[PDB]
RNA sequence: AGGGGAUCGAAGAUGAUCAGAUACCGUCGUAGUCUUAACCAUAAACUAUGCCGACUAGGGAUCGGGUGGUGUUUUUUUAAUGACCCACUCGGCACCUUACGAGAAAUCAAAGUCUUUGGGUUCUGGGGGGAGUAUGGUCGCAAGGCUGAAACUUAAAGGAAUUG
């Protein structure tokens, strides 16, 4: 039977959220089970930053990072990303890194 | 590898544990206690006892290892105990928390009064 | 716990529950009586006013409404009784 | 078979039985 | 049944407050504590270390009280008490437990590590729990050191203390050897600030 | 618990706590019996003689053996305040 | 909404007591609930207690000791026609040899040995053991 | 107090509602539909004397291997048709 | 020959403690068999049931045997003792012993009227145990035992003449309700009657009035 | 029945895949998707957990209201404000640890205060299948909703946990 008193995800006093479509899989889901996140990341990347501020005006420039907040279906999320599987136990822990 | 099994390992202690006053870090003499002390049915694992029971010997004159407590550690540390001379009578007098204060005179009596405060 | 006095209980945390849930059960509220010194005499105001008390004579004001105790206007004296 | 579709089958089912009782009427 | 000059001193007094035996526990305090007395701001309960006193008198009055001073029991994995367990227990008669414990020492004969006391110490009911619950699986009695967030179940007798390091644990312990000596014991009279320094019940360096 | 004729029949009186006055049965394996020490002039601490109390595991499971340890030991008159029955 | 004032008060009682506690706070206090609460004292199974006059209803504080095991309240106060007195006590009564089934009378609040020993009968309150 | 009604005057609805769920108990339901008199070929009684139709040979049920000689009858009092067993070795010799 | 350890394995072969109603009064684990033993020489074995139980293993199939048995007397002294051990007569040598440890006392009574030595009990009494829950009626004399044929043994051997018994739960699983009928005997020295209101002035330990007698060499 | 019809898209047609491939993937795209007027009354409409009252145990967060302060931060001239901070108090959405207690268990501050069985009240269930079927009644434009059996069959279906 249960097994998350959370159930699927996050909704208490709620009864309807309403969905968000899959980043990877366009899925239909509701935003409180949407498993998130923040794929805040520079423009450029590695090795670039150098042949970036080489051959360019301005002293070093900025240099400005592109953020956007990433909604994964869960088949999708466990296909690959922030899932694995845990512990009878370990499931429990909410804490991220 | 050279992992010593749990039988050479085990010896070697009960052999520490009450032969100590006795023994040395040489394996060689190590070796031929042994045989007059306990009894084996090998050669090669007689020595690959008293080897291991010689390295033992050879650790603990540089600090204490788990498992064997001769006893002679816990009074050697018995007499070994003291130190001091300074206590915690100088200087001035008992600084305090206010209600440190007024705990004391709402109990007891005399005491060197010196009371700072505190903040968020 | 286990055991005490539900009877004399510490006039202190008894003093720090809620207006029903004391021993006997009363309020918290108070009167006042209040001044605004061009006057003379002295009107009784309670403490959680619903109305903006106005004065007895001068239509000045007095105080204000709030979600519980009223805002004393400004230039005022009082005293609980 | 699934419920669903069970539910479906003899949905149907009726709905026919239906059709051949009217013949009669 | 009350002694005459078994009064808390100021000799006493000041000894405590050099510890700081006094500074209870933070926001943290368990319900089962009246110990306290007023809260000083910045959240920091002072200990009413009078109690405190009175309960050490107690405690004493307990442990010297079993016939056998060596079926007492000390215990402290808390390195600021192992230094100081082994000390109460060589001036009194009381077998020492500093370091690890190591469960099955009161259940389970079949061990080496098996004691069979009358009454059980200790400092810190937290990290020596295996004690205090092992101790209640036969009807073990429990003085204890406590904090204000000290569980004081299956413990009895709290001795409202300070297991916030420094000295607060080297005090008691040395006071606790102080008055079961002055207890029924090869001391003496009054004052007596005893012979024994209180700085030697502490925990080392570095 | 007698019987027709006088007679005490039925073994064993059970004890009973000291703060809640339950039985303490047998295999109550987490009860207590706590003495303390009567003393006399100058410290000396009279060896067997006791003021003794039973502590029933219920409550010193529940965490109020120390509570009512207070309680009990001094309206004994051997703690002078600590406690307050009143809260 | 609040049903039966004997039963709210009965039930505290006993998780005072099942809570090693030694004392209860009960409200709102009633006729019925003193001459009941004053039977359980005749008979040892609580201390003494105390009327507070809130100016309404009213508040009790018992004092209870700990030879109390169950006090309970029978809740459709059925009748009881003298012979079926028997059958209740034997119903939910431990033994023959102590506890109470109290009850109500036109005679009076009374327990059941009492109501044998006055030969009257009636309607069904509770009981004690 | 979960469910039922204590009321010292709910005797009604409580008879009521036995009546009602004595229905979910098969062995009454049966008895007041009288499914004894309507269906069931013996009338209510505990026998019936019929007349052989055919022999018959049916195979057993797994996971049993067999052949169990049993006989089609016309029960006498009654015109139903049923098919019942003749038990030990041999006897359906003994029928026609 | 013994050999005792634990301190209360040593004050019993030592004639320092004759009956088990002190470990009773006050309610010392015994740990040692060999002191009921000697403490109550009148036990006899019941082996009530046995049956088979398996476990699957990453190499090997596993029927070890549970064994339920119960020891007792018939004055007040019963153990329910439990094992399973991969030879039969093995875990009724275990069992017995953990039966033995096991023995607590039995608080009996009388129906109605004073008369004479206890045939029935105190009062009723609950032993719920997984699904099972026994109860006990304090039954009239000559009533005997009410009760299924194995719990009737249990009680015989606690030594309870009269009294009666309801169940229920699944009562075919017999190690669950032996479990509970023990417990419902075990639970007659719980039962706060008023005869017992008075207060007995607080016996003193053994362990302490005997302690040099006891203790470690 | 009008309107609207971007998007996405049951049906249909396609391109590939497949042994097959009425699908999964791609394309095209009807109805639908939005709105007005009237219908339908169903969802795992879920917390798979009735409502009112009472009682039983610890901890930090948090949402709204209130109360308390020679609290911070806002400077002007101190305030007045407002936003913070600490304590306490109602009533909210929850989480934490405990297990006096409860359960077949998983777990539960209620699923606890139950053979020591009674605070008040509603509703449903009584082996599995046959079956939510037949029938009658009734609602609806329809699709369908509510109400709702039996003959027969059958020794198991089922729950939770353990080991493979
Ligand atoms: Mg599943
Ligand atoms: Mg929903
Ligand atoms: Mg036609
Ligand atoms: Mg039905
Ligand atoms: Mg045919
Ligand atoms: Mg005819
Ligand atoms: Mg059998
Ligand atoms: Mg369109
Ligand atoms: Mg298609
Ligand atoms: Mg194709
Ligand atoms: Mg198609
Ligand atoms: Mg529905
Ligand atoms: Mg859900
Ligand atoms: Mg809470
Ligand atoms: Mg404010
Ligand atoms: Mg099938
Ligand atoms: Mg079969
Ligand atoms: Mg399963
Ligand atoms: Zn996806
Ligand atoms: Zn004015």
């Amino acid at each position: 039977p249960k097994k998350r008193a959370s159930n699927g995800r996050n909704k208490k006093g709620r009864g309807h959220v309403k969905p968000v479509r899959c980043v990877n899989c366009s899925k239909s889901i509701p935003k409180d089970k949407a498993i998130k996140r923040m794929a805040i990341r520079n423009i450029v990347e590695a090795a670039a930053v150098r042949d970036l501020s080489e051959a360019s005006v301005y002293p070093e420039y900025a240099l400005p990072k592109t953020y956007n907040k990433l909604h994964y279906c869960v088949s999708c999320a466990i296909h690959a990303r922030i899932v694995r599987v845990r512990s009878r136990e370990d499931r429990k822990n909410r804490a991220p890194p | 590898g050279r992992v010593r099994t749990k039988t050479v390992k085990r010896a070697s202690k009960a052999l520490i544990e009450r032969y100590y006053p006795k023994l040395t870090l040489d394996f060689q003499t190590n070796k031929r206690l042994c045989d007059e002390i306990a009894t084996i049915q090998s050669k090669r694992l007689r020595n690959k006892i008293a080897g291991y029971t010689t390295h033992l010997m050879k650790r603990i004159q540089k600090g204490p290892v788990r498992g064997i407590s001769f006893k002679l550690q816990e009074e050697e540390r018995e007499r070994k105990d003291q130190y001091v001379p300074e206590v915690s009578r100088s200087n001035g007098v008992l600084n305090v928390d206010n209600q440190t204060s007024d705990l004391v005179k709402s109990l007891g009596l005399k005491l060197p009064l010196s009371v700072i405060n505190v903040s968020a | 716990v286990l055991v005490q006095d539900l009877l004399h209980p510490t006039a202190a945390s008894e003093a720090r529950k809620h207006k029903l849930k004391t021993l006997v059960q009363g309020p918290r509220s108070y009167f006042l009586d209040v001044k605004c010194p061009g006057c003379l005499n002295i009107t009784t105001v309670f403490s959680h006013a619903q109305t903006a008390v106005t004065c007895e004579s001068c239509s000045t004001i007095l105080c204000t409404p709030t979600g519980g105790k009223a805002k004393l206007s400004e230039g005022t004296s009082f005293r609980r009784k | 078979m699934r419920a669903k579709w069970r539910k479906k089958r003899t949905r149907r089912l009726k709905r026919k039985r239906r059709k051949v009782r009217a013949r009669s009427k | 049944s009350l002694p005459a000059t078994f009064d808390l001193t100021p000799e006493d007094a000041q000894l405590l407050l050099a510890a700081n035996t006094h500074l209870g526990a933070r926001n943290v305090q368990v319900h089962q504590e009246p110990y306290v007395f007023n809260a000083r701001p910045d959240g920091v309960h002072v200990i009413n270390v009078g109690k405190t006193w009175e309960k050490l008198v107690l405690a004493a009055r307990i442990i010297a009280a079993i016939p056998n001073p060596e079926d007492v029991v000390a215990i402290s994995s808390r390195t600021f008490g192992q230094r100081a367990v082994l000390k109460f227990a060589a001036h009194t008669g009381a077998t020492p437990i500093a370091g690890r414990f190591t469960p099955g020492s009161f259940t389970n004969y079949i061990t080496r590590s098996f004691k069979e006391p009358r009454l059980v110490i200790v400092t810190d009911p937290r990290s020596d729990a295996q004690a205090i619950k092992e101790a209640s699986y036969v009807n073990i009695p429990v003085i204890a050191l406590t904090d204000l967030d000290s569980p004081s179940e299956f413990v009895d007798v709290a001795i409202p203390c300070n297991n916030r390091g420094k000295h607060s644990i080297g005090l008691i312990w040395y006071l606790l050897a102080r008055e079961v000596l002055r207890l029924r014991g090869a001391l003496v009279d009054r004052t007596q600030p005893w012979s024994i320094m209180p700085d030697l019940y502490f925990y080392r360096d570095p | 618990m007698e019987n027709d004729k006088g007679q005490l029949v039925e073994l064993y009186v059970p004890r009973k706590c000291s703060a809640t006055n339950r039985i303490i049965k047998a295999d109550d394996h987490a009860s207590v019996q706590i003495n303390v020490a009567k003393v006399d002039e100058e410290g000396r601490a009279i060896p067997g003689e006791y003021v003794t109390y039973a502590l029933s595991g219920y409550v010193r499971s529940r965490g109020e053996s120390d509570d009512s340890l207070n309680r009990l030991a001094q309206n004994d008159g051997l703690l002078k305040n600590v406690w307050s029955y009143s809260r | 909404t609040r049903s039966s004032v004997l039963a709210d008060a009965l039930n505290a009682i006993n998780n005072a007591e099942k809570t090693g506690k030694r004392q209860v706070l009960i409200r709102p206090s009633s006729k019925v609930i003193i001459k009941f609460l004053q039977v359980m004292q005749k008979h040892g199974y609580i201390g003494e207690f105390e009327y507070i006059d809130d100016h309404r209803s009213g508040k009790i504080v018992v004092q209870l000791n700990g030879r109390l095991n169950k006090c309970g309240v029978i809740s459709p106060r059925f009748n009881v026609k003298i012979g079926d007195i028997e059958k209740w006590t034997a119903n939910l009564l431990p033994a023959r040899q102590f506890g109470y089934v109290i009850l109500t009378t036109s005679a009076g609040i009374m327990d059941h040995e009492e109501a044998r020993r006055k030969h009257v009968s009636g309607k069904i309150l509770g009981f004690v053991y | 107090g979960k469910g039922k009604p204590r009321g010292l005057n709910s005797a009604r609805k409580l008879r009521v509602h036995r009546r009602n769920n004595r229905w979910a108990e098969n062995n009454y339901k049966k008895r007041l539909l009288g499914t004894a008199f309507k269906s069931s070929p013996f009338g209510g009684s505990s026998h019936a004397k019929g007349i052989v139709l055919e022999k018959l040979g049916i195979e057993s049920k797994q996971p049993n291997s067999a052949i169990r000689k049993c006989v089609r009858v016309q029960l006498i009092k009654n015109g139903k048709k049923v098919t019942a067993f003749v038990p030990n070795d041999g006897c359906l010799n003994f029928v026609d | 020959g013994w050999v005792p350890v634990t301190k209360l394995g040593r004050l019993v072969k030592a004639g320092k403690i004759t009956t088990i109603e002190e470990i009773f009064l006050h309610s010392l684990p015994v740990k040692e068999f060999q002191i009921i033993d000697t403490l109550l020489p009148g036990l006899q074995d019941e082996v009530m049931n046995i049956k088979p139980v398996q476990k699957q293993t990453r190499a090997g199939q596993r029927t070890r045997f549970k064994a339920v048995v119960v020891v007792g007397d018939s004055n007040g002294h019963v153990g329910l003792g439990i094992k399973t051990a991969k030879e039969v007569a093995g875990a009724i040598r275990a069992g017995i012993i953990i039966a033995k440890l096991s023995v607590i006392p039995i608080r009996r009574g009388y129906w109605g009227t004073n008369l004479g030595q206890p045939h029935s009990l105190a009062t009723k009494t609950t032993g719920k145990c997984g699904s099972v829950t026994v109860r006990l009626i304090p039954a009239p004399r000559g009533s005997g035992i009410v009760a299924s044929p194995a719990v009737k043994k249990l009680l015989q051997l606690a030594g309870v003449e009269d009294v009666y018994t309801q169940s229920n739960g699944k009562t075919r699983t017999l190690e669950n309700t032996l479990k509970a009928a023990f417990v419902a005997i075990g639970n007659t020295y719980g039962f706060l009657t008023p005869n017992l209101w008075a207060e007995q002035p607080l016996p003193v330990s053994p362990l302490d009035i005997y302690s040099d007698e006891a203790s470690a060499q």
